[PDB]
RNA sequence: CAUAUCGACCGAGUGGCUUGCUACCUCGAUGUCGGUUCCCUCCAUCCUGCCCGUGCAGAAGCGGGCAAGGGUGAGGUUGUUCGCCUAUUAAAGGAGGUCGUGAGCUGGGUUUAGACCGUCGUGAGACAGGUCGGCUGCUAUCUACUGGGUGUGUGGUGUCUGACAAGAACGACCGUAUAGUACGAGAGGAACUACGGUUGGUGGCCACUGGUGUACCGGUUGUUCGAGAGAGCACGUGCCGGGUAGCCACGCCACACGGGGUAAGAGCUGAACGCAUCUAAGCUCGAAACCCACUUGGAAAAGAGACACCGCCGAGGUCCCGCGUACAAGACGCGGUCGAUAGACUCGGGGUGUGCGCGUCGAGGUAACGAGACGUUAAGCCCACGAGCACUAACAGACCAA
RNA sequence: UGCAUGAAUGGAUUAACCAGAGCUUCACUGUCCCAACGUUGGGCCCGGUGAACUGUACAUUCCAGUGCGGAGUCUGGAGAC
RNA sequence: CGAGAACCGACACAGGUGUCCAUGGCGGCGAAAGCCAAGGCCUGUCGGGAGCAACCAACGUUAGGGAAUUCGGCAAGUUAGUCCCGUACCUUCGGAAGAAGGGAUGCCUGCUCCGGAACGGAGCAGGUCGCAGUGACUCGGAAGCUCGGACUGUCUAGUAAC
RNA sequence: AAAAUCCUGGCCAUAGUAGCAGCGAUAGUCGGGUGAGAACCCCGACGGCCUAAUGGAUAAGGGUUCCUCAGCACUGCUGAU
C-alpha cells in the first residue's frame, strides 16, 4: 500500500508496568555471570558532544560532533537475591531464592517494611524470614538431580540522589550468563552479598539495546498514530477518519488496519545503542582541572530539563533515543544483534556541551 | 570556544554557529543571546554579559 | 560520498530559493530532489547536499521558465557536526550545476557549507568563502 | 541463416481489468460521473537480486528464466476518466476489490424547477447542441475491526520463558580509489573490492537551526476612569516588536552483515544405453525472493508456563494523602517525616530592554507651559526550569487478604 | 469558407455601474508541502431528569461455493470461552 | 404583561411582532466600537469531577517555502482611520479616482493663526519614550484583459438574485 | 383471522441511552436567614452581565397572568421552602 504504520508492537495497549521487561537476554559464553547482563538508571536530558573519530577504514580519525547524547544516571544498583528456576514442561518456574541482610535503607516501599498484619493488598517482597543455605541446598540438589534453569537476580536500583525520586525503587530480574552453570551459580552468589556499579558489565564503546516505555499521550486519532492520510475536505473539518475498516463477512473488523487507541506509553528496545561513555560525578583529571570539588562532568548549566544537576556515575548512550524519556526507568542490556565491531573502552570526548537548556 | 557576544565559555559539544548572508556571524552560546542579538541590542549594555562590566 | 555531517530537511518541493549564481538565476522553485522515496504526506524534502531539480522562477534571461539541476549550497534549518553543535545560516541556498556537477555560472554570491565542498568539488572551488 | 530478434495464416487455451449479452436480479428506491482519503489483492515483473541467449569485444543494449522482499513521485490546460504537455526520476507499469470507497468527504460534470444563444417547430415546446445559476438527511440494535476492562475455565512480590504473531526496516542512486587501466586502430571505455554522500521509507529525539508560544516584557493608536501614576475595552492578544519552557520539522540521531536452503542458471560424480550425459539415486554452487539473524507484541498457548524469595494472621494489595517520567473514564508511575512529593521564600538559570519619582538639558514661550534627551538604572517587571530549604501541606485513618 | 452569425426575432459598439461568467499580475496567507501546540464549549466519570428512530425469527463470525445470477441463517471448511 | 416565560408560532420556542425615550459620561465624524453610570439582571436556568485522552464545534499562533492546494485562492489572510504630495488608459467630460504610488501620525513644554467663543478648528518651535503612536478598538488589499445587462430598481416566502 | 406500510388500545427492547453544552449575554463564590429538606427561595459582601437595551413608557394581542395568604399532587429542561 504500503500499510501505515507498521504491525510489530502489538496490539498495542497501554503498557503494563512503567518499567522494562526484557524478552531476550543475551546467550554467553566466556561469560562470568553478570546476573546485572542489564543494569540501569535513568535519563536526565542530554546535549551534545565532540568525539574523536573511532578507527574506521575511513579517513575522518578526527574531532566530529555526534549528539553526545541522552545522559543517564547510572549507577550503583543492588542485586538482593538470585533467584533459580527450575524444570518444565510447562515453562519456568521460580525456584527458591537467596537472601541478602543488607536492605538498602529505602526498599521498604515496593519492599519490606510491610505491616505483619497481612493487608488485603498483596505483600511486596520483604524478608526477615531467612534461610540463605537451603536455598543454595535446594539450588545445587536441584541441579545435579532435577535441573535448572538459567537464573537472574532482582536488583533494585536506588535513588541515592537523583532529582526527585525515592526510595522507592522499581526494580526487575536480570539474568546472568557465565559458563557452564554451575560455575556461574556460584558467580552469582558472590555478588549477592555485594553490590555493583555500571563499570563491571559496561564498556565504553560497547553496543548495547536499551529498552523504555515511550512517553506519551492517551488514545488519540488514527493520523498520529500509525500515520494515516487526514482529508479529504468534507469531513476534513471533522477528526481524521480511515475509510471503512474492512467490509464483507465479518461485521467487525480485526482490521490490523488503522484505529484510534492509546498512544504514547510503550515498551520498546532500541537495538545496538553505542555507549560512548562511561562517567561519574566525583572529580578526576589527568591535570590539574577546577577545584572546590566541582560537578559531574555533563550536566547542563541550568540543571537539565526539570531533573537537573547530575553530580554522579554516568552513563553517555549517543544518537540517544532512549525508547523512554525524561527521569523514567530505562534498562541497559547486552547488545544481542551487534553489528559493527565494538570500538573502545573509550572514546577521545574532545568536547561535551554544557549549556542552559534554554537560550 | 567562545562566545563572541555574550561573553564567557561555549560548552564543549552545545552551542552553534551560523552563518549570515556573507560570511559573518560567530558562535552562540545557546539560544539566549542569540534572540537578544537578532533583536539589535548590544551585549556591551545589557545585564550580566562578560563582555557586559 | 558521505556528507559526514547530519541534514535535517530545510525545504520540499514548491520551496522557493535563492540561486548563489548561475546565469540570469534568480529565485529557482524546488522539484523532486534527486532519487528520493515518498510516504504519506510525504512533503519530498531537500536539504544541503542534495542535488535538487529545479525551475527558474524569477530570472531575466531565458534562463527563467525552466528545467535545472542545482545542489542547495546553503540551509536555514539545522545542521550536524563533528565538533561542535552546528549552524544554520544564511538563506537558504542552491546553484545551478550541470550533469557533470560544475556550476553554470562563473561566481557563486555567498558563502558555501564544508562538507558540499566534499560532496561535489568545483562546487566548493568557485566558493569564494567556505563555512 | 524460421527460431539473436521480428513473426502472418490457421489451430488450442487461460483470465474476468474493457465492452456486449442475459433481459435473469432490484422499480413499497442496492444514492451518479470524476476526484479524494484509507486498506487488501492480481501479473502476466517496470526497477532492484540471481541467471540463460545474443545478430554477446568492451560500454550500452535487445530477448528470455527464477523471483512479489522493497520500490515505482511533482506540476500546466480540461469536471473530466482518457489524454496532451513540462521538468525531475532507478522507473515515474497496468488491472481487480458493487467501473472498492457519499450511514467518509467534495459537488466541478450528467440529469429537476430560472434564463440566454443556435437549430427545429404554426405553436405549447424540443435537442444524446452550447451556456450562467441551482440542496447532500439519520443519536449504531447486530455484526466487523482497533484499543481498554470484568469474569469463568486450566496467596503475594520480583524476574523470565516463547507457542505463535507483525515488519521493507530497510529500498535505490550518485561520486572517488580501482583507472584515463582491462578491451580497442582509434574514438571510446568497464569490473571485483574499499570508501564518501544523496534520495525514498522507518523509529526516536529537541543540545543546535527553525515554527509556535492570546506565559511574559516593551512600544503605540482610539476611548473611559479629571491629569499624573496605574488600568478596562477594541473577539475574545487593538495593533506592532521580542520571546522562556513545552510541543514540534524545515532541525538532529539510529535503521547490516552474515549464515542456511532454493529458483533460473553454472557445474561435479554418474548410470539406464560399456561411449556420451548437470539427473534418473548422489553432490558443489547459485537471486533484492525463502528461512534465520534483528525490532515489536506475546501466560487465555485449556499441555492456561518457569524461577527465586516472602507469606497463610498476616506477605502483599485497594482506598487515602502529596504529585507525575502517565493519562479522555479506567489504567500507569513516584513520594508520603526513616520525607525534598507539591507550594511558599531565597538564590541560580532565563525573557523583555531600563521603571515610578526626582535632577539637569530641551525647540521655544513674559509667563504658564513644554514633545522629547541624559542621569539615577544591567533598571523595573516577569518565568510552565533548577537548587537550597521541612516553613506549609503529604495528616488522620480505613479496608482486603490464603 | 459561419455544422447552424446578422440588423428594433434588433446589429455593432460602448464610458459608468455590478454579492453576475472566465482569465492574468503584485500583495497576502496553514489552501498546500506537513503537520504541531495551545484556548473555550462538548466529549469521558459522577448526582438528578429522561425520550425517539428501529424491531418476522434466530443470530460469535470468516473464506469459498451454491442459490431468482449481490447469503450472518443453505453446503464445505476454517475460526470462535 | 407588553416579552430569550404573560402576544403569534402545538412549549416558560435562540423565530416573529408597531410607537416614544436618538441630548447620561469618556470616546470619536458619529444615534459607530470599546469602557462606565442611572436603571435592570445573575432566569438566553441543571449541576459535580478528571491537566480534562481520542474525536468534534468555535478560535489563536506556527519556522522555511508561498496557491505547489482546488473545478475555482473556497476558506483565511492582506489593506485599513486622518493629513500632505501625487495620480494612467479610457470617457457619454459627469467620471475614471480613495486609481496607482510616496510621506506623516504618540507624549511633554512654550506658542501663533481663524472665530464673539467653545470643554471648536488649523498650524509653529523645542524637548522626549517604544519593536510598534488610526499602538486597543474602529478601519479599502490593489492593477489589467474579456463576456453580459446600460444605470438605481424587480424576482422564484422555503435549494436559482443571474 | 397470522398477515391487508390493516384499525384501536396496551406493552417490551431500544436506554438509565440522546437532549438538559454550542447563540458576543461563558456567572457566580463565601458567609448567613428560613425550612423536615436548600447549588439555584431570601439577606450581605465580593465578582460579573445588559447601554436603542436584559433600562423607562406604551399599541395590538392576552385576560386576572396583578396583590396577599396557604400550599407542592400538576407545571418549571435538575431541585425548590
Amino acid at each position: 500500500a504500503p500499510r501505515h504504520g507498521h504491525l510489530g508492537f502489538l496490539p498495542r495497549k497501554r503498557a503494563a508496568s512503567i518499567r522494562a521487561r526484557v524478552k531476550a537476554f543475551p546467550k554467553d559464553d566466556r561469560s562470568k555471570p553478570v546476573a546485572l547482563t542489564s543494569f540501569l538508571g535513568y535519563k536526565a536530558g542530554m546535549t551534545t558532544i565532540v568525539r574523536d573519530l573511532d578507527r574506521p577504514g575511513s579517513k575522518f580519525h578526527k574531532r566530529e560532533v555526534v549528539e553526545a547524547v541522552t545522559v543517564v544516571d547510572t549507577p550503583p544498583v543492588v542485586v538482593v537475591g538470585v533467584v533459580g528456576y527450575v524444570e518444565t514442561p510447562r515453562g519456568l518456574r521460580s525456584l527458591t531464592t537467596v537472601w541478602a541482610e543488607h536492605l538498602s535503607d529505602e526498599v521498604k516501599r515496593r519492599f519490606y517494611k510491610n505491616w505483619y498484619k497481612s493487608k488485603k493488598k498483596a505483600f511486596t517482597k520483604y524478608s526477615a524470614k531467612y534461610a540463605q543455605d537451603g536455598a543454595g541446598i535446594e539450588r545445587e540438589l536441584a541441579r545435579i538431580k532435577k535441573y535448572a534453569s538459567v537464573v537472574r537476580v532482582l536488583v533494585h536500583t536506588q535513588i541515592r540522589k537523583t532529582p526527585l525520586a525515592q526510595k522507592k525503587a522499581h526494580l526487575a530480574e536480570i539474568q546472568l550468563n557465565g559458563g557452564s552453570i554451575s560455575e556461574k551459580v556460584d558467580w552469582a552468589r558472590e555478588h549477592f552479598e555485594k553490590t555493583v556499579a555500571v563499570d563491571s558489565v559496561f564498556e565504553q564503546n560497547e553496543m548495547i539495546d536499551a529498552i523504555a516505555v515511550t512517553k506519551g499521550h492517551g488514545f488519540e486519532g488514527v493520523t498520529h498514530r500509525w500515520g494515516t492520510k487526514k482529508l479529504p475536505r468534507k469531513t476534513h473539518r471533522g477528526l481524521r477518519k480511515v475509510a471503512c475498516i474492512g467490509a464483507w463477512h465479518p461485521a467487525h473488523v480485526m482490521w490490523s488496519v488503522a484505529r484510534a487507541g492509546q498512544r504514547g506509553y510503550h515498551s520498546r528496545t532500541s537495538i545496538n545503542h553505542k555507549i560512548y561513555r562511561v562517567g561519574k560525578g566525583d572529580d578526576e583529571a589527568n591535570g590539574a582541572t577546577s577545584f572546590d570539588r566541582t560537578k559531574k562532568t555533563i550536566t547542563p548549566m541550568g540543571g537539565f530539563v526539570h531533573y537537573g544537576e547530575i553530580k554522579n556515575d554516568f552513563i553517555m548512550v549517543k544518537g540517544c533515543i532512549p525508547g523512554n524519556r525524561k527521569r523514567i526507568v530505562t534498562l541497559r542490556k547486552s547488545l544481542y544483534t551487534n553489528t559493527s565491531r565494538k570500538a573502545l573502552e573509550e572514546v577521545s570526548l574532545k568536547w561535551i556541551d554544557t549549556a542552559s537548556k534554554f537560550g | 570556544e567562545i562566545d563572541s557576544f555574550s561573553g564567557a565559555k561555549i560548552y564543549p559539544g552545545r552551542g552553534t554557529l551560523f552563518v549570515r548572508g556573507d560570511s559573518k556571524i560567530f558562535r552562540f552560546q545557546n539560544s539566549k543571546s542569540a534572540s537578544l542579538f537578532k533583536q539589535r541590542k548590544n551585549p556591551r549594555r545589557i545585564a550580566w554579559t562578560v563582555l557586559f562590566r | 560520498q558521505g556528507t559526514k555531517f547530519r541534514i535535517s530537511l530545510g525545504l520540499p518541493v514548491g520551496a522557493i530559493m535563492n540561486c548563489a549564481d548561475n546565469s540570469g538565476a534568480r529565485n529557482l522553485y524546488i522539484i523532486a530532489v534527486k532519487g528520493s522515496g515518498s510516504r504519506l504526506n510525504r512533503l519530498p524534502a531537500a536539504s544541503l547536499g542534495d542535488m535538487v531539480m529545479a525551475t527558474v522562477k524569477k530570472g531575466k534571461p531565458e534562463l527563467r521558465k525552466k528545467v535545472m539541476p542545482a545542489i542547495v549550497v546553503r540551509q536555514a534549518k539545522s545542521w550536524r557536526r563533528r565538533d561542535g553543535v552546528f549552524l544554520y545560516f544564511e538563506d537558504n541556498a542552491g546553484v545551478i550545476a550541470n550533469p557533470k556537477g560544475e556550476m553554470k555560472g562563473s561566481a557563486i554570491t555567498g558563502p558555501v557549507g564544508k562538507e558540499c565542498a566534499d560532496l561535489w568539488p568545483r562546487v566548493a572551488s568557485n566558493s569564494g568563502v567556505v563555512v
